[PDB]
């Protein structure tokens, strides 16, 4: 899912 | 000259492009830290991570971008990644370079355990952007244009992305006619560089193989954004 990038884009 | 809404949008992109910097801790290391292939490389990794940090935060602010489908947001981010980094890098190397710094960085880059076949085209491209003494808003717009390719792999809705990139292209074109009114090919000269920038997607993909010898296991962010192993 790419959790790290989702995490950064939704911050 | 520039539409009332076009300027509404150009202000919006500047307020995100100029928000971000390369940190003190990191630019000091270019002077501070000791020299060798291990430490020089270890520095370049930190910069590259910083660019992804900055890339991402820029991207999320691009107007419209939140309306895009989540999978397509990812795809864009990873597709544009390498190009955005070569472009940030150039303009860190051409403009935010107290001259002593940029020379030391050149030394450090050239003794990083990386090979000429990659180092030389990088510096080529720097010098090439060098002429066209590009402006603050030229880099911000190109970056936004680079990030919003409908061209990248794995995008579902290219139409939605195209409609985000086109306002920006217009703004740039209309910008060249204002800060470079004597030179009406300028806008083309720019996208000419934007072409030789895509050359680097092969360079990068190669260069991962070469250097993956000696087992680094880059930081989690570079790992995920470049998609390695
Ligand atoms: C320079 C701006 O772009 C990058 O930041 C970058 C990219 C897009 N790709 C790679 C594979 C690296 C790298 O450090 O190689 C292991 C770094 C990298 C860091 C320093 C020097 C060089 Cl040639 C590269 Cl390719």
């Amino acid at each position: 899912n790419e959790a790290l990038l989702r995490y950064l884009l939704d911050k | 000259e520039l539409t009332p809404d076009q300027q509404t949008l150009l202000h919006f992109i500047m307020d995100s492009y100029n928000k971000q910097r390369m940190p003190q801790e990191i630019t000091n290391k270019i002077l501070k830290e000791e020299f060798s292939a291990e430490e020089n490389f270890l520095i370049l990794t930190e910069m590259a991570t910083n660019h992804v940090q900055v890339l991402v935060e820029f991207t999320k602010k691009l107007p419209g971008f939140q309306t895009l489908d989540h999978e397509d947001q990812i795809a864009l981010l990873k597709g544009s990644a390498v190009e955005a980094m070569f472009l940030r890098s150039a303009e860190i190397f051409n403009k935010k370079l107290p001259s002593g710094h940029s020379d030391l960085l050149e030394e450090r880059i050239r003794n990083s355990g990386i090979s000429d076949e990659y180092i030389t085209p990088m510096f080529s491209f720097y010098k090439s952007i060098g002429e066209l003494k590009m402006t603050q808003e030229e880099y911000a717009l190109l970056t936004a244009i680079v990030i919003l390719s409908p061209d990248r792999q794995y995008i579902k809705d290219r139409e939605a992305v195209e409609k985000l990139q086109e306002p920006l292209l217009d703004v740039l074109q209309k910008l060249c006619k204002i800060h470079q009114p004597e030179n009406p090919q300028h806008f083309a000269c720019l996208l000419g560089r934007l072409t030789e920038l895509r050359t680097f997607n092969h360079h990068h993909a190669e260069m991962l193989m070469s250097w993956r010898v000696n087992d680094h296991k880059f930081t989690p962010l570079l790992c995920e954004i470049w998609d390695v192993q």
